[PDB]
DNA sequence: TGGGAGAAGGAGC
DNA sequence: GCTCCTTCTCCCATCCTCTCGAT
RNA sequence: AUCGAGAGG
């Protein structure tokens, strides 16, 4: 659609992150309190971002400048989808799958 | 079940010593002609070699099991139509004790080889509060039996279904007699 | 009470012993007493004291 | 305290009170059951020696 | 000195108290039904 | 048949028979079952099948065809079931708890 | 009176002998015997040098390390009411201390296998 | 107005004078029982 | 009176089960909300919905 | 527990017939039908009050607290 | 008695029929929450706290813990204890809901760290009722 | 993880 | 150009409720 | 909160 929905937006450039209600920080017990995951995954983005910024400063070999955006693209990748198959799943500091938001939209417990 | 064990592991090379003593043949010295009448003698599912004439091997190892030369736990199976011995002996294994009968040729028709004195024996024992459950094993009047060796053997349900007007009400028992 | 039996448990065995009634119909209801928890007219107390000695 | 087994069943003074009328079934007020005999199946009960068969 | 005893005391710590039979960083493994809480309602179960 | 046979010859005043007249609860396999004989056991839809080698149980002679050595119940409930008629019947009857545990999604799906 | 076949009534006596003899539980504790006594001496000698060379293994009895404090017998009870575990401390004759291995109620290494009804009893554990 | 499992002290255990027992060196301790007195309906 | 009907009398063995309606009996008149979707809380421990 | 006062059927006391049920088992021989109907137990309601009983008190007893 | 369910004599019920009593244990600890700071087991004060459950505190003793024999029912305060910040927060923990009883027993013990936590019994007696399971 | 689709890539006339 | 043609990637799998753990 | 277990219709 002209209007709409176009190609060209297909391709992320400029990418919306969410307000602090849709990714809250839960507060269980009494001092056992954590952010959330979409939080730790956009704190990822965010460094992978920053990480190609300083790289593209610094005119990195470009064989270093592609490997870092693999890395953007895998964590922007396993930010909206981490069910991707052939390919491993980003882990927390526990060890477990982020809970990205089509397994948050998917499912009998999804939001839907 | 209540009376149901699983097999704690034994080393089986005490029984391999015991194997090629009694005369099987090596697999290396093991040619597939000349022996076409041969038992595969298979040790904890490794094909360890083949042997002829495998009822006295069975005898003998049935012998020594009802003795404790070979712990009671290990299961020994032969299965004629494809002519294999089977001897189990690693851990896992669930098996439970049951009685043995004998042929008893003096007494006619087939009796169990436990009677009333080893009765009177254990329940002695039991009210002396010396002879225990591993006496009624040392002596072969009691045998554990697991789910593989059960395919070669028939259980009778009663003492009294092997023995050889009529309440009404009683339930029917077969009692084939086999 | 320190018997391997509950305070309450014991306390069910005890309203469970039968007790002499012959004369019931002098004493009054505890409802219908202008008394407290406690009297001569309308109840009567006692008191078990043992030791395992 | 002063009570009637109404509130509580440790106020009731009678263990059993045995109740019985018509021995001989003469009234037909039970039909009884029975297999093959209804009269030497059930037993005959000790009232029935005051009543006429 | 120089042996770390811990590895293995936390480690049989940590399965047996949660049932993942295997170290914490692995989910792979027979899990969360190896040990159970011992159900003592009654004698029987 | 032989059910039938002995609810026929079962009085007027049978409380059973009066259930089963009314149509409250109970009804003639009930009756067959518990006063004549169990019936035959089958499990996946065929009689039971041999699990050891040419038999069902390690009681029976191998190549024993006969109705009894397969998981025919010819007593009653009153009578009482022979150890083998026993096994057979749990047999038969664990079914009747695995389509209510297993199969009852394969139900809820369809309606879904 | 010697050589009588058996009734249907004296088999009791064989299972009362069995369950005399093997109990109820024997399915676990006899498995888990096993592991301490023989199990665990071959998995720390197998592949156990690093070419150092680890060797005997000694399995105590079961213990509590207080806070600032002597290590002393810990029994089931206390274990249960202090929230601690139930472990013993295994030393490795490279006797270096390795670990603490859990240990299984009324198996060889714990006191209740050796203690009567009225050392039970006096212990606060049920018979 | 704290007695251990083994041997029964009753000592006073202010905050100062923590968990513990004189007699033996057991480390559990029950709070004896209320001076107020309680009242149970017999039924 | 008596019945017409003979009742089948006797001892038989009953054994309580750990279900009691003290512990399954529950009602909620708006109490505590999620924080994530603003839905009533799971649990009748947590006078949930 | 320790022994069933009344009797949940009737009402019966059969509190105090337990001592003397285990003297008529024990000291007089007696099986337990004839201990029952010697203690005036008739009602079999009353009659399984004392016959299916387990003393469990006697092993609360055994402990030091 | 219709659909599967009993009637059960009253009488019965109120002679010991199926009574039983009910044994709950709750158990609050104190942690240190870092190197030189430590938790402590208290009666909770009315302005120093920063937080409260709404619960009765006229039961808890000086240490914070009730003696064995107290009628403690629905929300009332069971293990009190304050913790402080990293003035003081409330940490206790009081009864479920809808159970009621008495105090069976206080224990009061030391952890293998050294820190002092309290488990306390509840006992209650859950006579037969209609919609009981049997 | 157990069957199914649907889809895809490949051979053959 | 069908003709398939076998070979692959693919998303599913009843409902509601309760309690107790471990992080 | 997450995870897991067990249990009822
Ligand atoms: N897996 C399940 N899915 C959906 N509903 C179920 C499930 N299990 C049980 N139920 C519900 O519980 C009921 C089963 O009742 P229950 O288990 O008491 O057996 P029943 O049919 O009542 O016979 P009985 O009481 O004699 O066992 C069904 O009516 C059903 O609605
Ligand atoms: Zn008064
Ligand atoms: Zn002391
Ligand atoms: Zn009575």
């Amino acid at each position: 659609n002209e209007v709409f929905s176009r190609p060209e937006w297909m391709i992320l450039t400029c990418l919306p992150v969410p307000p602090p209600p849709v990714r809250p920080s839960i507060s269980f017990n009494e001092s056992q309190r954590g952010e959330d995951d979409l939080t730790f995954k956009l704190a990822d983005i965010l460094k992978a971002n920053i990480s190609l910024e300083t790289l593209e400063h610094n005119g990195a070999p470009h064989h270093a400048i592609e490997e870092a955006e693999s890395l953007l693209q895998f964590h922007v990748a396993t930010y909206m989808d981490n069910d991707i198959a052939g390919q491993p799943q980003a882990l927390q500091k526990s060890g477990r799958p982020v809970k990205s938001i089509r397994a948050r939209l998917k499912g009998k417990e999804g939001r839907i | 079940s209540l009376m149901s064990c699983i097999s704690v592991g034994t080393d089986p090379m005490p029984i391999i010593t015991f194997l090629s003593e009694w005369g099987m043949e090596p697999l290396e010295d093991y040619v597939p002609h000349q022996s076409p009448d041969a038992t595969r003698v298979f040790v904890n599912g490794v094909w360890h070699g083949v042997h002829r004439n495998p009822a006295r091997l069975m005898e003998t190892l049935r012998t020594l099991r009802r003795k404790g030369d070979i712990n009671p736990e290990v299961s020994m199976i032969r299965d004629i139509r494809e002519k294999e011995l089977k001897i189990f002996t690693d851990a896992g294994r669930v098996y439970r004790p049951l009685f043995i009968v004998e042929d008893d040729e003096s007494l006619g028709h087939k009796e169990l080889k436990v009677r009333k004195g080893h009765i009177a024996k254990l329940m002695a024992t039991e009210y002396q509060d010396e002879y225990t459950w591993s006496s009624l094993l040392n002596e072969g009047l009691v045998e554990y039996i697991d789910a593989e060796e059960e395919e070669s053997i028939l259980i009778a349900m009663q003492p009294e279904d092997l023995e050889p007007d009529v309440d009404p009400a009683k339930r029917i028992r077969v009692s084939h007699h086999a | 009470n320190t018997t391997v039996l509950a305070d309450e448990f014991i306390a069910h065995r005890l309203g469970l012993i039968p007790l002499q009634s012959m004369d019931i119909e002098q004493l009054e209801y505890s409802r219908d007493c202008f008394c407290e928890d406690h009297c001569d007219k309308c109840s009567v107390v006692l008191t078990l004291q043992a030791f395992g000695e | 305290k002063k009570g009637i087994a109404k509130e509580h069943a440790k106020w009731g003074p009678a263990a059993a009170i045995e109740f019985e009328y018509d021995p001989w079934n003469k009234l037909k007020h039970t039909d009884y059951w029975y297999e093959q005999d209804s009269a030497k199946e059930w037993p005959q009960s000790k009232n029935c020696e005051y009543e006429d068969p | 000195l120089a042996i770390n005893a811990k590895t293995i005391t936390s480690g049989l710590k940590y399965a047996l108290a949660t049932g993942n039979w295997g170290e914490q960083k692995k989910a792979m493994s027979s899990r969360a039904g190896v040990s159970q809480v011992l159900n003592r309602y009654t004698y029987s179960s | 048949k032989a059910g039938r046979l002995a609810e026929v010859n079962l009085k007027d005043l049978n409380n059973v028979k009066q259930m089963v007249m009314a149509g409250s609860k109970g009804s003639f396999i009930n009756i067959a079952q518990m006063s004549a004989c169990v019936g035959q056991q089958s499990v996946e839809g065929k009689r039971i099948a041999f699990g050891f080698v040419d038999r069902t149980l390690p009681h029976f002679s191998k190549d024993d065809y006969s109705p009894e050595s397969k998981g025919f119940v010819e007593n009653s409930y009153l009578r009482g079931l022979t150890p083998q008629e026993f096994f057979f019947h749990a047999m038969g009857g664990r079914e009747g708890l695995i389509d209510t545990a297993v199969k009852t999604a394969e139900t809820g799906y369809i309606q879904r | 009176d010697e050589s009588a076949p058996i009734t249907a009534e004296d088999s009791w006596a064989v299972i009362s002998a069995f369950f005399r003899e093997k109990g109820l539980v024997s399915q676990q504790l006899d498995s888990f015997n096993q592991f301490v006594d023989y199990t665990l001496q071959d998995i720390i000698c197998e592949d156990s040098t690093l070419i150092i060379s680890f060797g005997k293994i000694y399995v105590t009895k079961p213990m509590v390390n207080e806070s600032d404090g002597v290590t002393h017998a810990l029994y089931p009870q206390e274990a249960r009411l202090r929230n601690l575990t139930y472990s013993s401390g295994l030393f490795v004759d490279v006797k270096v201390f390795i670990g603490r291995l859990p240990i299984m109620l009324r198996s060889k290494n714990c006191y209740l296998s050796e203690a009567t009804e009225s050392d039970l009893y006096k212990l606060k554990e049920c018979p | 107005k704290y007695i251990c499992a083994e041997c029964s002290s009753k000592l006073s255990l202010s905050r100062t004078d923590a968990v513990r027992c004189k007699d033996c060196g057991h480390r559990i301790l029950l709070k004896a029982r209320t001076k107020r007195l309680v009242q149970f309906e017999a039924r | 009176k008596k019945l017409m009907a003979q009742i089948f009398f006797g001892p038989t063995y009953y054994q309580r089960l750990r279900h009691m309606v003290d512990d399954k009996i529950h009602a909620r008149a708006r109490g505590p909300m999620q924080v994530l979707t603003r839905q009533p809380v799971e649990g009748r421990s947590r006078d949930g919905g | 527990m320790i022994v069933p006062v009344r009797c949940f059927s009737c009402g019966k006391v059969v509190g105090d017939k337990w001592e003397s049920y285990l003297n008529l088992l024990q000291e007089d021989e007696l099986d337990e039908g004839t201990a029952l109907s010697r203690l005036g137990l008739k009602r079999y309601c009353c009659r399984r009050m004392i016959l299916t009983h387990v003393d469990l008190i006697e092993k609360f007893l055994r402990y030091n607290p | 008695n219709q659909e599967d369910s009993m009637i059960m004599n009253q009488s019965s019920i109120d002679r010991g029929l199926f009574r039983s009593l009910f044994f709950r244990s709750y158990m609050d600890q104190e942690k240190k929450y870092g190197m030189s700071i430590t938790e402590t087991f208290e009666k909770p004060q009315r302005t120093n706290t920063l937080r409260m459950k709404h619960g009765t505190y006229d039961k808890l003793d000086d240490d914070g813990l009730i003696a064995p024999g107290v009628r403690v029912s629905g929300e009332d305060v069971i293990i009190g204890k304050t913790t402080p910040i990293s003035s003081k927060r409330d940490a206790s923990t009081p009864l479920r809901s809808t159970e009621n009883g008495i105090v069976d027993q206080v224990l009061v013990t030391t952890n293998q760290d050294g820190l002092k936590f309290v488990k306390v019994r509840v006992r209650t007696t859950k006579i037969p009722q209609i919609g009981d399971k049997f």
